[PDB]
């Protein structure tokens, strides 16, 4: 500001002119040249990474059915835990632009029915997924599945 | 009499520990000035060949 | 005083910055108008870039003037020696500071007795500095050393050392009686105050902390330096909870190598 | 021996002395203080200038002799007997006996004493004493005392007793508390109501 | 005879590091009678450091020639008369240690008794 | 002060009371992660749920 | 007039912030829809009992703005269930709710899950509307 108002006034009163560059060059090239001399001489990566960094209790892979190589992918899950029994596969669908959103779980009510243990698992599952917050990931849901199975097994015996 | 008894048992437990387990070393040094009511020790746990590093 | 050297160096840096800023201003204005894709950004970018250089020039001139207000009032081969000597002490000074931290030794072994005058002169050499500290030595019993250290109008410390190795410490206030009925030093007693008991525990931890393997003088020097910080007690608050009192106790913990007050609960 | 502050708490525009006293004691017990006994402070004036003779239950083997601006003696309990011997040069100045009574609380090296002041049978004031233990230098610890007083009093907090005004490195002693008590007693005997 | 050589080479490595640190410290302690004494001490330390470097080189040259079996192979995961002679030395040493225990507990009791009796002679 | 919530933990020589020590241990060790989770959410970074990694201890 | 309703249906979709930390800690098990819906429909019934003739529509308008304002689609599905047995009992006419749902400007084809769920719900309650309402729909 101070000591430089005339330059600001000159620049503002000169701007958006077709010959501004020519004027500036012709008025300021020679002294600068003389004083100093010459001038200077499919599947998104996030899903692949999160699958790579999951606990070896899970071996999730692509669904043999449904579409592929798109923004929305489908995965089928299997649980291999020595301390827990076998449960339905609990497949998932991943929408496009997975970060900053949440995946959804495809419920299969008839699969979990006809057994008190399996429907106890299912009601604990519904409770936990209602307890999960927004913007959650798939690893959190898988861990919730494992913990719900463990809690149901503990409650049974 | 009480203080004498208590001191002798503390010494015996430290020494039995030193003689029974050898995974970490244990070492004690007693003081040199002493009273009729109090006493002191310094106890120090170190590995057999690493006394300079892990102390 | 050595502040003039730093002031002169800052003035040199300021004038170099001023010259560079003027050159930058004129070169940037000579460069001209750029493209910047769309028209609207092209208009704003040039003005924004032009204002900043002038503002920097004004700021540099203002700070240079602030410094100006702040400032005030065979031989060659000799100088070549001098400018070498101060180049050595600093060069080793860093090298000794970086090798002691990363000690690679594993054990002292491969594959104590001192004259009383040595200890007396070492303790006197400690006593000559720190004018507030006053140290008195005695040997009522054998060769063991009993030292009474008085600090200001606040602290009285009794230290029993076994052949220059510090062994036991008990601290008390100012008005409390430190001598026995016979007149000798009272070794086995308590301070009858919670804060003084807590700082006795702190002193025990400190003496258990400072442990060099083959330099014993630096150990007592560090202990005395740490004990020096306690004179400022009751006037300095904790660095975490702000207030002086926590459960009725003032800050009684002085961190090692960074001597600042702290409450015991604040770690 | 430690630094001591003596002040007067106003009656708070209503109620009686006992209600204010029980409110203060309830606050103290809520903070975490505990009872450890009782205390009493008395004073008498003598004249042929004025002399003051005081006793304190905290120091059970002492008598304090005070002037308005002169020196101060700390004698043993026999001193009053000497006054009884004079009886011809210093009258007792009857109707000038005043006492403060109450109980003392201790909370982690602090001593708090809240008492009632009586002109004999009639009580007309409240006195508050706070004493710190480990510090002997006057004004060195003045911040801790201010913080504690603001802790259990809020408003009505005093500040900077006039005895501290000798801005040196002097050691605070038990004779200064008696000066503060004498000033407080003079203020109460002046205001009345 | 070769494991001892490896341990000696290791130890000489730590001594080399310690001597370098001591050299830098000694250069720091020099402040412009005794200056010749410090200079001779510096020369002695540098020459013994050079001897230590030579010894380390000799040890490395000796141990380099005498790997067929790689690392990470001998780590165990989840999935003749020497012993006879060694035992006697262990038992004998253990017996000696036990004897030292009796002397030590006895001397400490003696010092405790003299401390207790002398503390209150006044 | 106030009060904001209350939860009861599941019920499931001999003078040590090992369960209370274990609860204090895990609570102090694990509560630091809650603030960092909440802050990584608050500044809009996509994270995963706080989880035990590899071995059970960390 | 809406604060009480917002509170009730905020307790419907209540989210505990401290959760997802210390799993398997609270002894209590969260209530299922069989349990959760009965209580919610009773609360919404007592709210509906105290409303006037001219004020019936506006609150419902507000609530659809609340249902589509959530971000987790399954929570929106149980909110749809709340409305489904709200209209089934005759407490709410199954003509105001349909027009309130469809007329919402928050619903476009961009939101796939909302589209599918809302149109299935509209298909569920279409059988009890007079033919004029069907023509408008
Ligand atoms: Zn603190």
């Amino acid at each position: 500001q101070y000591l430089c108002q005339p330059l600001l006034d000159a620049v503002l009163a000169n701007i958006r002119s077709p010959v501004f560059n020519h004027s500036l060059y012709r008025t300021f090239v020679p002294a600068m040249t003389a004083i100093h001399g010459p001038p200077i001489t499919s599947i998104p990566s996030v899903l692949q990474g999160e699958v790579a960094r999951l606990d070896p209790k899970f071996l999730v892979n692509l669904d043999p059915s449904h579409c592929s190589n798109n923004g929305t992918v489908h995965l089928i899950c299997k649980l291999d835990d020595k301390d827990l029994p076998s449960v339905p596969p609990l497949e998932l669908s991943v929408p496009a632009d997975y970060p900053a959103q949440s995946p959804l779980w495809i419920d299969r009510q008839w699969q979990y029915d006809a057994n008190p243990f399996l429907q106890s698992v299912h009601r604990c599952m519904t409770s936990r997924l209602l307890q999960l917050p927004d913007k959650h990931s798939v690893t959190a849901l898988l861990n919730t599945w494992a913990q719900s199975v463990h809690q149901a097994c503990l409650s049974a015996a | 009499a009480k203080h004498i008894f208590l001191r002798s048992r503390a010494a015996a437990t430290i020494d039995s520990l030193a003689s029974r387990i050898e995974d970490p070393q244990i070492q004690a040094h007693w003081s040199n000035i002493n009273d009729v009511y109090e006493s002191s020790v310094k106890v120090l746990i170190t590995s057999q060949g690493y006394e300079q590093i892990c102390k | 005083v050595s502040v003039n050297l730093e002031a002169f160096s800052q003035a040199i840096s300021a004038i170099q910055a001023l010259r560079s800023s003027v050159s930058r201003v004129f070169d940037c204005l000579k460069d001209g108008m750029r493209n910047k894709e769309t028209l609207e950004g092209r208009e704003k970018a040039f003005i924004a870039h032009f204002q900043d250089n002038l503002h920097s020039v004004n700021r540099d001139l203002n700070e240079l003037e602030r410094l100006s207000n702040l400032v005030g009032k065979l031989y060659s081969q000799l100088l070549q020696a001098y400018k070498w000597s101060n180049k050595l002490q600093y060069h080793a000074g860093l090298a000794s500071g970086l090798l002691n931290q990363q000690s690679l030794k594993r054990s002292a072994n491969q594959m104590l007795v001192l004259p009383p005058q040595y200890v007396d002169d070492v303790i006197s050499r400690i006593d000559r500095m720190f004018p507030e500290m006053s140290i008195h030595l005695s040997r009522p019993n054998g060769t063991s050393a009993m030292l009474l250290v008085t600090l200001g109008k606040v602290l009285k410390v009794i230290v029993v050392m076994r052949s220059l190795f510090i062994d036991r410490t008990i601290v008390k206030g100012y008005n409390e009686n430190v001598y026995t009925e016979d007149g000798k030093l009272d070794i086995w007693s308590k301070s009858n105050y919670q804060v003084f008991q807590k700082v006795t525990d702190h002193a025990t931890t400190a003496l258990l902390h400072y442990q060099l393997p083959q330099m014993p003088d630096v150990v007592v020097r560090s202990f005395m330096t740490w004990l020096r910080s306690y004179i400022k007690l009751f006037q300095a608050p904790c660095q975490r909870c702000g207030k002086f009192l926590q459960d009725g106790l003032p800050p009684t913990w002085r961190d090692f190598r960074t001597l600042e007050a702290f409450h015991d609960t604040c770690r | 021996m430690g630094v001591t502050c003596v002040s007067q708490m106003p009656v708070a525009e209503g109620k009686s002395v006992q209600q204010t006293v029980e409110l203060l004691t309830r606050k103290l017990e809520m903070l975490g203080a505990e009872k450890q006994g009782t205390f009493c402070v008395d004073c008498e004036t003598y004249h042929t200038k004025l002399m003051y003779v005081m006793h304190n239950s905290e120091y059970p083997l002492s008598c304090f002799a005070l002037f308005e601006n002169g020196p101060c003696l700390i004698a043993d309990t026999n001193f009053d007997v000497l006054m009884v011997k004079l009886k011809g040069f210093f009258q007792s100045a009857k109707a000038s006996k005043i006492e403060t009574r109450g109980t003392r609380y201790q909370y982690c090296d602090f001593l708090v004493k809240v008492g009632t002041v009586t002109m004999g049978p009639s009580a007309r004031g409240i006195s508050v004493e706070v004493e710190y233990g480990p510090c002997v230098v006057a004004s060195d610890c003045w911040s801790l005392l201010l913080e504690f007083l603001q802790s259990f009093l809020g408003s009505h907090t005093p500040g900077a007793p006039a005895v501290f005004g000798n801005r040196h490195d002097a050691v605070y002693g038990p004779a200064d508390t008696m000066v503060q008590y004498m000033e407080l007693f003079n203020k109460i005997r002046k205001q009345q109501q | 005879n070769t494991a001892s050589l490896c341990r000696i080479g290791q130890e000489t490595v730590q001594d080399i590091v310690y001597r370098t640190m001591e050299i830098f410290q000694l250069l720091r302690n020099m402040q412009l009678g005794t200056y010749q004494d410090r200079l001779t001490k510096l020369q002695d330390n540098l020459r013994q450091l050079s001897v230590l470097f030579r010894k380390l080189r000799l040890v490395y040259d000796k141990c380099n020639e005498n790997d067929p079996i790689p690392v990470e192979q001998l780590i165990p995961y989840v999935e003749s008369e020497e012993r006879r002679e060694i035992a006697e030395v262990n038992k004998k040493l253990k017996q000696k240690n036990q004897q030292l225990k009796q002397i030590m507990d006895q001397l400490r009791n003696l010092i405790w008794d003299i401390n207790a009796m002398l503390a209150m002679r006044n | 002060a106030m009060a904001l919530l209350l939860q009861q933990f599941k019920e499931n020589m001999c003078a040590f009371n090992k369960v209370l020590a274990h609860f204090v241990a895990m609570c102090d060790t694990n509560m630091p992660f809650v603030g960092l989770r909440l802050e990584l959410s608050n500044l809009e970074i996509p994270h995963q749920g706080v989880q035990v990694e590899g071995d059970g201890f960390s | 007039m809406e604060t009480q309703l917002q509170s009730i249906f905020e307790e419907v979709v209540k989210t505990e912030v401290i959760e997802e930390a210390f799993p398997g800690m609270f002894m209590d098990t969260p209530e299922d829809e069989k349990t959760k819906l009965i209580s919610c429909l009773g609360a919404f019934r007592q709210f509906w009992g105290g409303l006037s003739q001219e004020s019936h529509e506006q609150c419902i308008q507000w609530i659809v703005k609340f249902i589509h304002g959530q971000h987790s689609p399954k929570r929106i599905s149980f909110l749809y269930d709340c409305l489904a047995m709200a209209v089934e009992t005759g407490l709410l006419p199954p003509r105001l709710v349909c027009e309130s749902l469809i007329n919402s400007d928050t619903l476009e084809w961009e939101r796939t899950q909302l589209w599918a769920l809302t149109f299935k719900l509209v298909r569920k309650i279409i059988g009890g509307v007079d033919y004029k309402g069907v023509r408008d729909l």
